[PDB]
Parts: structure tokens; C-alpha cells; sequence
């Protein structure tokens, strides 16, 4: 037994749940790199940019993060949502991955499969 | 105008006044900026904090050292942990603390009433925002307060190092007299209010480039009732105006060379270094903090 709360929240987020709230919006220029996940906050002009703690649902619910390790990828970091998802950062960084070649988001950003 | 700055710093005139405390009556106490969309309040104040820093001469070593507390809110996250650490140069060691639990961007994060903190080593910059709404009274008597206050004053005198800065979260209710004499213990002080926040009595208590002595006397109760004659007679006009220029935001890193020197060779131009930003005195050994925790 292990508490699935990626699928929890996927699930209450179809039901019509409002998504999580107060992740933390950062002032930037909007003339950054648009890579994902970043030391510093990298929005470009489509994007917004966010305190990584703030939108990782395991910080959030407090509760384990899913790898051996526990090691959390958003802690510490900025992590850039595009500007038409940014009312649910945690729901987007749990539903999209990030490409290990280029560091854009897969299918916002990743124009690797050209 | 002072629209376009982050904020507005107490004057020097004001400063040298003997002025008897009096209620602080803000003219714009209605007011609110219009902030950008989506920006939190605290966001936005650290924002305008860290822009009026970059204009100081803070001292900013190669693997600095910055502690912050005060830094949960009743939303659960640190929205001036997150500017913090975006301000700061990439690596340098963050770590934050409150007496609520909360979730961190800092490289560490402490738990429990400031008093219960403890660190083995020097910090190069300090910031607090600790406040406590219960402060505000105003059928008795404005005194010095002291909880937090006191733990503020030892943690400077014991684990800033010389050169090193702060920033302390002040309010009509909120201050300390000896916070305020305490600043005399730097090179430079002003007490600063951020545009976003203007409509509040609320001010930072700045620090800049720590001397380890008095370099000039000064009455904490005067000098706080000096502050809230400033603040009655000088409405400051809210503004957000400075929160959309973000291009030269980051703290400059200067690599001020650090050193270790015993109290015997703090002589008057190792003094000349340290007012200038120049030198940061402290160890530079491991960084090690803890909580005391009380058992039943
Ligand atoms: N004695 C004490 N020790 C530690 N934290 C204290 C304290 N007294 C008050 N505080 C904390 O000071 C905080 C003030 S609100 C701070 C908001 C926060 N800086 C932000 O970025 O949004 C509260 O969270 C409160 O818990
Ligand atoms: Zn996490
Ligand atoms: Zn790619």
C-alpha cells in the first residue's frame, strides 16, 4: 500500500475541484530561456514563472515524494508554466514532463521531434 | 517623485530630530497599489526591498550567507524566501525559519520560536520579517516590545559578521528601543518603506556594513518616535511602478573577500573596508544550524 496522490489529484481536478492554490508568482522580465525547471526564474513571453516549492503537490500536501531518495526537482528551483496554465501550476508540473535534451517542457517548448 | 523608486527611505533631517512619540496617522491609510496580476502583496514588498538593497553597499562574499526570519505565512509557502533566493547569487546558502510550519525554497528550514534557533557560525546578511499582529493596541501605551526583539538584538551581536547587513521588519507597534541603538552599530541605517506598502506603518529597519561597536549614539525610543513623525508628516504615494522594470534586479556579485581576524586587528582601516562594503569578517568553515526542542 502507498497513498496515489498524483492520481488523486488528477481525479479531483476532473470531478471540478478548484485547483491548489498561492503558488507563489515571481517578477520577472519575460525575456527568459523558457526552460522548464530553473535556479532562477526564466519565464519568456508566453510563460510565468513560480517558486518551485510552492507548486510541487508533494511539499504542498506534505507528504513523500515518489522516488527512493525523496529528492524533490522543484524545491529551490523556478519553474516556468506557460501564461494559459498558470491557474493550476501543480496540476501542470504533475501532468507534464520535462525533456531531458533541450530542458523545455514536452509539448510546450520542446521543438526536439522536428 | 518618488513613485518610480522601490520605496522611500527615512530622511538624515528626520533622523536627528527629539521628537515625543505621538499615534501614527497615515494619510493614505485607504490606499492600496494596484499590484501586477497575480502578484502577492508579499512578493511585490520583498521585491521593492531587494531593489532598494542593490542600491547599498552590501558586502556580498563567494558563498554567502543569508538567514530569514519570519519567512512562513498563513498561505502555508515563503513568497520573501522565493524572492530571496531569486535576488541572491546562484549558490549562496539560504535558510529560513517561523514559528508555523511552512513549505521552503531555502537550502534549510527551521521550525519553532526564534529563541529555539541556534548557529554554529557568521552570517553575512539577516533578514526578519517576524511580526505579531497582536502588537497592534492602541488603548495602551506604544513601549518597546520585546519577544522576538530580543532574540533580533543577541542574534546580531553574537552571529552577524562584521560587514555584514540587515533588514528587520518594524511597525507603529512593532520595534525595539534597542533595535534601533543597535543600529548605530553600522556603518550606515535608514529605516525603509516599500511604495507597495506605503499605506502602512510598516518599515524595514536597514543595517548596512556591520562595525561590531557603536559608531554613534543613539536613543531607540527617540529615534522611533523620530520615524513616526516622519511617516505623519510625509505621506508617501502607493505605487507599483518600479515591479515591472526586473532587468537589473539580481545582487551583483562582488566576490568581497572574506577574512578571519581576531578583535586585537580590527584596526581603523579594516574599518574603512568594512563601511565600504569591501570585507566581510567571520570563519569560513562549515554551516550548522539546529532547534531546540523542548521535551513534554
Ligand atoms: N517569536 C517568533 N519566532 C518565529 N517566528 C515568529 C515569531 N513571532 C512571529 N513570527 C512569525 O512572523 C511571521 C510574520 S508574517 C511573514 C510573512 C512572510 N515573510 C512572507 O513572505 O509572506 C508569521 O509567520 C509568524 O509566525
Ligand atoms: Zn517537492
Ligand atoms: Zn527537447
Amino acid at each position: 500500500f502507498a497513498v496515489d496522490a498524483a492520481k488523486a489529484y488528477k481525479d479531483y481536478l476532473a470531478s471540478g475541484g478548484q485547483p491548489i492554490t498561492n503558488c507563489v508568482k515571481m517578477l520577472c522580465t519575460h525575456t527568459g530561456t523558457g526552460q522548464a525547471i530553473t535556479v532562477t526564474p526564466e519565464a519568456n513571453m508566453d510563460q510565468e514563472s513560480f517558486g518551485g516549492a510552492s507548486c510541487c503537490l508533494y511539499c504542498r500536501c506534505h507528504i513523500d515524494h515518489p522516488n527512493p531518495k525523496g529528492f524533490c526537482d522543484l524545491k529551490g528551483k523556478y519553474v516556468q508554466i506557460p501564461t494559459t496554465c498558470a491557474n493550476d501550476p501543480v496540476g501542470f508540473t504533475l501532468k507534464n514532463t520535462v525533456c531531458t535534451v533541450c530542458g523545455m517542457w514536452k509539448g510546450y517548448g520542446c521543438s526536439c521531434d522536428q | 517623485s518618488q513613485a518610480w523608486q522601490p520605496g522611500v527611505a527615512m530622511p538624515n533631517l528626520y533622523k536627528m530630530q527629539r521628537m515625543l512619540l505621538e499615534k501614527c496617522d497615515l494619510q493614505n491609510y485607504g490606499d492600496s497599489a494596484t499590484l501586477p496580476k497575480g502578484i502577492m502583496m508579499n512578493v511585490a514588498k520583498y521585491t521593492q526591498l531587494c531593489q532598494y538593497l542593490n542600491t547599498l553597499t552590501l558586502a556580498v562574499p563567494y558563498n554567502m550567507r543569508v538567514i530569514h526570519f519570519g519567512a512562513g505565512s498563513d498561505k502555508g509557502v515563503a513568497p520573501g524566501t522565493a524572492v530571496l533566493r531569486q535576488w541572491l547569487p546562484t549558490g549562496t546558502l539560504l535558510v529560513d525559519s517561523d514559528l508555523n510550519d511552512f513549505v521552503s525554497d531555502a537550502d534549510s528550514t527551521l521550525i519553532g520560536d526564534c529563541a529555539t534557533v541556534h548557529t554554529a557560525n557568521k552570517w553575512d546578511l539577516i533578514i526578519s520579517d517576524m511580526y505579531d499582529p497582536k502588537t497592534k493596541n492602541v488603548t495602551k501605551e506604544n513601549d518597546s516590545k520585546e519577544g522576538f526583539f530580543t532574540y533580533i538584538c543577541g542574534f546580531i551581536q553574537q552571529k552577524l559578521a562584521l560587514g555584514g547587513s540587515v533588514a528587520i521588519k518594524i511597525t507603529e507597534h512593532s520595534w525595539n528601543a534597542d533595535l534601533y541603538k543597535l543600529m548605530g552599530h553600522f556603518a550606515w541605517w535608514t529605516a525603509f518603506v516599500t511604495n507597495v506598502n506605503a499605506s502602512s506603518s510598516e518599515a524595514f529597519l536597514i543595517g548596512c556594513n556591520y562595525l561590531g561597536k557603536p559608531r554613534e549614539q543613539i536613543d531607540g525610543y527617540v529615534m522611533h518616535a523620530n520615524y513616526i513623525f516622519w511617516r505623519n508628516t510625509n505621506p508617501i504615494q502607493l505605487s507599483s511602478y518600479s515591479l515591472f522594470d526586473m532587468s537589473k534586479f539580481p545582487l551583483k556579485l562582488r566576490g568581497t573577500a572574506v577574512m578571519s581576524l581576531k578583535e586585537g586587528q580590527i584596526n581603523d582601516m579594516i574599518l574603512s573596508l568594512l563601511s565600504k562594503g569591501r570585507l566581510i569578517i567571520r570563519e569560513n568553515n562549515r554551516v550548522v544550524i539546529s532547534s531546540d526542542v523542548l521535551v513534554n
